[PDB]
């Protein structure tokens, strides 16, 4: 019932005042370098994990470099070991082959040898009969 | 924010990535010589996000081409819509990659890979607003998974700041092509893991089964693997293509998508479930409900055997949103237990009145759930089986890979399992 | 003369001020070419600036970090209304990312929107402050809004700057983080704004499915609500009124203390322009609907606190005499609880002109409206249901990386929080005895 | 592009070389005289500037006789007569003459023809040699060959068609002499090699052809038929096609383990309806039809390549192999959890007029990696081990200059395979 | 491998060489005067090999007549085919050997070898592809033995690398010249087992029971004895005349038959067994039969008493191969004892459609049988017999030869039975 109202203002489209019911119980700088400090450290953080990543990826490059020319290197060393074997091979077979001749040509000229030798015995037999 | 860059490499990837531009071109109303002839200006609305507009009043997929071997790229340019791309768009090799990842990462790829760039370089260059980058291919051959993470890792030195997604198909021996592709996909998945920003998990496995069980085709062929494949290529970028709020681009679907960097692997579901031949119902409660089925989801795994990070909800065609929000409500509140607590609000819902090529009403699920675990689990277990015999191993290092690289790259998918049983472990009181 | 400038950023910033800007164009009679065919009251001139041709130009900026939607503003039926120099953006957005916007993105268009913004300020000759529209959820409206705010402080040292925040609601929002951009906005600005109209999606929702039978409302169903609240708000600044006559009035009327410095805003009536003719509400009706909260901009009790101060803003077809009966009534029914330092009462204002509301609009043109700026300690409920859901995920430090990324500490959430923490604090002691 | 080298070594090498050259100028409609009135097959064909189509092949030989029919017979004209290599005196059976002493007469010039072909190439993917394991020639020279390749070549893929020995029409009683030794030195410098067993070829011409007593003309044709399917792939685009590279990638486990089992399917006689994908499909996995004796139910099954040809489509090639997939006799090892790649192409199996062979709209050559090829070997070494112990014929070698212990290494490696067999076998 | 050159040495040598030329001549299509009369291109595919193209359109063969006495030589150029030859390649002595070994392989040969060294090389030398070479002669006389072996080992110190091959003619006292062709023999074995590669055992042993038991000859002669032999070197020389896959070639046939290098002696038989210009066919099972009936092998031993090392069979005639191969297949498996195990598929087999001179169907073995030491033992038996004694000793000593060298051909003999016997009693095990 004990209602209060107070005027305030009065204008041309408008009116304005105030009503108290009940009166109360108990009576009663950013800076512009310091925003430009943090965008800026932001700014660095972002570009550092941006400049990690393609670091790793270069890592992965430098990786795939080194897997083709691993594979060549296994092809060049299949090369060279297949060279060296085949080599070897046909070096001691010609070795063998050349050695297994010239035991046979030896052997036939010890007849050879042994057959001037008995005709020589004849001659002291032959002739050589009184 | 405004254009992407489409790769496409390898076989499976030029084959899925030839019925994608052929899908979203019929639903643009471009022919197959680039010009638009539909009747809706909601189709040229935000077309230059995948399409440059070249001489005359004609379109041209902003598309790079690439495989190791010819056969592939003949039969893309001899395909229905083959002649809709830029013909200096298509690098290629002669030699091919022998279904092995080590030919496509470090030997036949790496020759290829700077013709590649050229072309990339040139499409990103004449961007106003480059994306980033969204990349199709196989996990199990040489070329789209050697070369195609090689080409992810060259990408990413040269874009960092660009988002980097993949639609990465999955092998499984239900339908194979070579007997390493447990090999190839665990080096691949190594690769997927630090170098990608979303990758949609597209599974062989659960292609094949849905065709099996669901579509009772006796015998499945990678045409009717594709026809799954295509719908939920289309379901996925409709917020990428459309005038939309949610998801608009790739780095907002990535922020409302990825809460931790490794975990990236998506889990896409799609509703309903079509044949090729079978043009002949489906409810906003219906379609709802198929986000819990495990026979809706394109990555073998059961949604109810873990629980969803985030999920993005999408929803074609002439449809109450009033009634569309109601179901979602409904769905999150009675599976309460395969949401996580400690993500709120993690299930975002799109609407599009423009519903996918043959059908009147759908809905695309792209989840990010701990259940994947089950997909990586079981080429992990397929890697093992062979890796421990060393069965094949000598086609690898005879490329210059050392055995330290295939321990590393398994190592690391055994820690994405573990990571993902982590957080479905995870509780709101750690 | 006492001019304010508004400053419109990010999406939700931009298309609230395409609603304002409509209603007081349609307010004072100007055209959206800006002309004016004009009694009269001459007080518009605060938010009007004219050019040599004699066309009526808003004291304006509108920024975001991306084009398309200050593109439609370029385009749309106000073009003539803004000079190109006023509607300023960016080609790439904050991705939903306060970090983003506040320093990878921001950082490149700051010192232009300020330039614009001392261009305006030059053409004042009794600059009042700023008006500021901006979300909490947005990357743009969160992260460069704050970014903006602190060196509005180093330029405009004195000067008022006033916020109209819109808070973020599951229904309508697009982003998991978005508490995450509202407590860091929330925090970085805290010391650079006077007084803060937080606007809460759900409650402005829900009060057009409920008052306008809109099934599922959009964004323009939502803006043209919040603009006839930002109307009556700035209505004694552009008419000459009586009470908030000037923007340090704001602050003096509201605000006891610096930090708690959220109002609460109520407003009615909201009835549907398809209502079968209803017979117009009394002042005492409309003055009950202020008590009541379903009327709230922000969802809260405000039976679980105490009210600081109360301004109720009349506008239409009302009388000192109705009013103080509609007051006494409610005071014998209700306990309107005031803190012990208050006194328990309410500074009243009428402003003669009309409610106007958009042509073809929701709205149902009424011959008497009003608007209740009520300082209360139920606020706080608004803090404490976002920083438990910043709780529930920095707790994981789910989406963390996004910002770390960005170059933001991680350091930068804990202290952000421990200030919201702080401030839920204040408000329980401020409300004590 | 893509280019492949045939070298044909020995009698038997140069037979079914001029089995293979005569299909594959059919198969493409190249007549004897070179001229052609797709495009892969110039992997097997050069083009000179008179609109020529050349073989990119080699035949070499350590007497004149066999390959005079060659630059006497209808091809004459197809072969320029640098490609067709003859010395005056062959190896007379022995493995010894064949690498040293007649073969080192002959290499530098076979190299230097192989590498005027190699020159041509803009992307050699490798070298197919055909030779016998028996003759001297094809198992002394074509090892020495093999040796200087791998120098000349380094890991450029090098994959065999190896005839391997048969009682009803073999011609030396050191066969396993010369088998085993070719084999030790070959091994480490070969790829893949493609075993054709003569009792095979032998019983499947009398049994599926009615051929009473079959000669080498009738085995050819056949072996020319198998030899066609496997490089059909790489001379025809078809709906899947396998590379050199592809064989060897999905076909050999480990380096040792490279000898994959051929089997072909259908053999029908040109008196005597079609037969099914899945017929064609489940005839690849009965022994009836390999080309080398031995029983895969003994072994298990490593890798498994299906080459079609003809009327075939992919939806009918998957359920004939899901239905293999689910036989419980056909094993594989625990440690291959994927073991099928499939090839396609369109063109049906061409047969040469007046031949054996019935045209079919379709046909299959199923490669498979499987421990049974062990068997193989197992005969092999038993024959070679029942000589060996009494040194029989041992000094025909040593003659020429090997050593006895070139015969123990030799043959200690190749028990070393027969171990590796085991071992592979064996559960995880 | 094209070109052999024949060498033919002394009496017994000449005359189954002149036969040898003869059958093969008419096999061929070539008459006396060396003109060719035939009509099959399968006699002139391989006619080089043992032919020579001369003045006109003449074939001369590539032969080399030998003798120290010109007895022989008079009576081959009077007999048939004798003006074949080249005239030039008549090389003889007047002295004569005495049926003396030592005479023709140190005295008497040594002074007439030179002269025929002369002429083997200019035909040697002349081939584009030598083979190697092919003597024919007798172990029991003088200059076939003595001077025939003389001449294998200065032809191998000029051609080590080309194949030597002997049909080498076995005496026996059933039809002989001397007392000492025992000692002739042995001395002759003991160069055969060092310096031949491959050697045909004819033994007139066996020659001359052939004649009398089976043909019912009381009384044979060298004539009804060579009917036999040029026989047998037409079936045996077939592979080498005549297009074929099997032992085409004189070092393909050595490859497939000596396993070690000492056992190179073979048995040779032949079916049927028919009597000079007689006409009587077997059947394709009957010719396989007779590959172990001693009553059909050229050297008399008996293959039941011992064990195949290896075998070449060779069927000439129309017939089917169909049943020669599955005849052949029946007489392995029905008679596994009487060949070595441990040397697997030991028996090849050729079919010739061109049959000898004078039947229709025929059969000819070559077999390394270890049942030759029967051969071996009663030569060596013959010898010791004799020299234990030194009987008739200074035949030979008195041409310079010591008693040592008797000692040493015995021993070699010895051991080359030991060695026989120790393959036939091994295992596989
Ligand atoms: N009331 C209302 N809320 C809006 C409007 N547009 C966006 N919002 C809300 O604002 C939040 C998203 O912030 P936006 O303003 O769209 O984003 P932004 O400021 O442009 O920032 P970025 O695009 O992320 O750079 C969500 O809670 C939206 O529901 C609008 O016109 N009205
Ligand atoms: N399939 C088949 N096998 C053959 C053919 N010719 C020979 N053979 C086999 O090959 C082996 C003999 O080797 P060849 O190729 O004839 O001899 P080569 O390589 O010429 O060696 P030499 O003549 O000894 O220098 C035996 O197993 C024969 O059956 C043929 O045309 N076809
Ligand atoms: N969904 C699907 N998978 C395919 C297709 N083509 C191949 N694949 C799969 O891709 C893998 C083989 O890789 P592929 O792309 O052909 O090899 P690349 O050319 O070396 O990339 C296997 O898992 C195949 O099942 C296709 O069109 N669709
Ligand atoms: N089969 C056969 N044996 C003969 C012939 N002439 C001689 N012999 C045998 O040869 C041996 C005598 O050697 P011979 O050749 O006459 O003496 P040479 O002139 O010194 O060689 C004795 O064993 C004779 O029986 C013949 O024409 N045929
Ligand atoms: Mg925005
Ligand atoms: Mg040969």
């Amino acid at each position: 019932a004990d209602m209060e109202v107070i005027e305030l203002n009065k204008a041309t489209s408008g009116q304005s005042w105030e009503v108290i019911l009940k009166p109360p119980s108990f009576d009663g700088d950013p800076s512009l370098e310091e925003i430009q400090k943090k965008l800026e450290a932001a700014e660095e953080r972002r570009k550092y994990q941006e400049a990690e990543l393609l670091k790793h990826l270069a890592e992965k490059r430098e990786h795939e470099r080194e897997v083709i020319q691993k594979a060549i290197e296994e092809n060049n060393n299949f090369i060279k070991m297949a060279k060296e074997k085949l080599a070897q091979k046909m070096e001691s077979n010609k070795e063998n082959r050349e050695a297994h001749l010239a035991a046979m040509l030896e052997r036939l000229q010890e007849k050879d040898k042994h057959a001037e030798e008995v005709r020589k015995n004849k001659e002291l037999k032959e002739e050589a009969s009184r | 924010m405004r254009e992407i860059v489409h790769i496409q490499a390898g076989q499976c990837g030029n084959q899925i990535g030839a019925k994608f531009w052929e899908i979203i071109s019929d639903e643009h109303g471009i022919d197959a010589t680039g010009a638009y002839h539909g009747d809706s200006d909601l189709q040229l609305e935000r077309i230059n996000v995948y399409y440059n507009e070249a001489s005359g009043g004609k379109y041209v997929p902003r598309a790079v081409l690439v495989d190791l071997e010819p056969g592939t790229m003949d039969s893309v340019r001899s395909g229905p819509f083959g002649q809709i791309f830029r013909p200096d768009n298509f690098v290629f090799g002669q030699s091919g990659a022998g279904n092995n990842w080590a030919k496509g990462h470090y030997t036949e790829g790496a020759e290829l890979v700077d013709s590649v760039l050229d072309v990339v370089r040139k499409e990103a260059e004449s961007c106003d607003c480059l994306q980033g980058f969204q990349l199709t291919h196989s996990l199990g051959g040489g070329t789209g998974s050697g070369m195609g993470t090689l080409l992810i890792s060259k990408i990413r030195e040269e874009y960092p700041d660009r988002i980097m997604n993949t639609y990465s198909v999955v092998p499984s021996p239900k339908v194979s092509d070579t007997v390493v592709e447990p090999y190839n996909a665990t080096l691949s998945v190594h690769q997927l893991v630090e170098n990608t920003d979303e990758t949609y998990c597209i599974d062989n496995e659960a292609l094949y089964d849905i065709c099996f069980r669901t579509l009772k085709l006796t015998t499945p062929t990678y045409g009717d693997l594709n026809h799954l494949v295509s719908l939920t290529m289309s379901g996925v970028t409709t917020c990428l293509r459309f005038p939309g709020q949610l998801n608009a681009d790739l780095r907002k679907l990535a922020v409302n998508m990825v809460p931790f960097p490794r975990l990236h692997f998506f889990m896409p579901g799609f509703a309903p479930l079509t044949s090729r031949g079978s043009q002949q119902a489906l409810t906003v409660p219906e379609l709802t409900q198929q986000m819990f089925d495990a026979k809706n989801m394109m990555a073998a795994c059961d949604p109810r055997h873990g629980r969803y990070l985030t999920v993005a909800a999408i929803f074609r065609g002439r449809m109450s949103m009033k009634e569309v929000d109601e179901q979602m409500l409904n769905i999150q509140n009675k599976n309460s237990s395969y949401f996580v607590e400690w993500i709120p609000n993690n299930v975002k819902t799109a609407v599009c009145d423009i519903p996918p090529r043959g059908l009147k009403m759908s809905a695309t699920f792209i989840g990010n759930s701990t259940a994947i675990q089950e997909l990586f689990k079981r080429i992990s277990e397929q890697f093992t089986a062979m890796f421990r015999r060393k069965a094949f191993l000598h086609w690898y290092t005879g490329e210059g890979m050392d055995e330290m690289e295939f321990t590393e790259a398994e190592s690391n998918m055994n820690d994405l399992v573990s990571e993902y049983q982590q957080y479905q472990e995870a509780t709101a009181d750690e | 003369m006492r001019e304010c400038i508004s400053i419109h950023v990010g999406q939700a910033g931009v298309q609230i001020g395409n609603a304002c800007w409509e209603l007081y164009c349609l307010e004072h009679g100007i055209q959206p070419d800006g002309q004016m065919p004009s009694g009269g009251d001459d007080s518009f001139n605060t938010f009007f600036s004219e050019t040599g041709a004699g066309k009526h130009v808003p004291r304006a900026v509108f920024v975001d970090l991306e084009p398309t939607v200050v593109d439609e503003v370029r385009t749309g039926t106000y073009r003539q209304l803004f000079h190109p120099e006023q509607l300023i953006t960016g080609k790439e957005d904050a991705a939903n990312n306060y970090a983003r916007g506040h320093y990878t993105i921001g950082k490149e268009i700051v010192d232009l929107v300020l330039d614009r913004i001392r261009k305006l300020a030059d053409q004042c000759t009794g600059l009042q402050g700023f008006l500021i529209f901006h979300s909490f959820g947005g990357g743009t409206g969160s992260g460069f809004t704050s970014l903006l705010m602190e060196r509005l402080s180093v330029d405009y040292g004195k000067k008022s700057k006033l916020e109209f925040a819109i808070y973020p609601a599951p229904q309508v929002s697009t982003a998991v983080v978005e508490p995450y951009n509202s407590i860091l906005t929330t925090h970085t600005t805290l010391e650079h704004s006077d007084c803060a109209f937080m606007v809460d999606n759900e409650a402005i929702y829900d009060i057009c499915r409920r008052n306008l039978d809109i099934e599922r409302p959009t964004y323009t169903n939502l803006n043209r609500l919040i603009g006839q609240i930002v109307s009556s708000i700035t209505a004694s600044l552009r008419f000459d009124g009586a009470l908030n006559v000037d923007l340090t009035e704001f602050q003096t009327n509201l605000v006891p203390y610096p930090r708690i410095h959220f109002p609460l805003v109520t407003y009615a009536p909201v009835i549907s322009a398809e209502k079968a003719y209803h017979e117009q509400l009394s002042v005492a009706e409309i003055t009950n609907a202020c008590f009541e909260p379903a009327n709230q901009m922000v969802k809260c009790d405000p039976r679980h606190g105490k009210y600081m101060a109360c301004c109720m803003l009349y506008r239409g077809d009302v009388v000192p005499k109705d009013v103080n009966a509609a007051i006494a009534t409610i005071k014998t029914k209700r306990t309107i609880q005031f803190v012990d330092w208050c006194p328990t009462g309410f500074k009243v204002g009428i402003n003669y002109q009309p409610p106007t509301v958009v042509p073809g609009g929701d709205l149902a043109k009424v011959q008497r409206a009003v608007c209740m700026l009520s300082n209360t300690t139920a606020i706080a409920e608004a803090w404490a249901r976002l920083d438990h859901k910043f709780d529930l995920m920095y707790a994981k430090r789910a989406f963390v990386h996004w910002y770390v990324g960005e170059g933001m500490e991680e350091g930068e959430f804990s202290e952000a929080r421990e200030d919201l923490a702080a401030l839920e604090k204040d408000y329980e002691e401020v409300g004590m005895d």
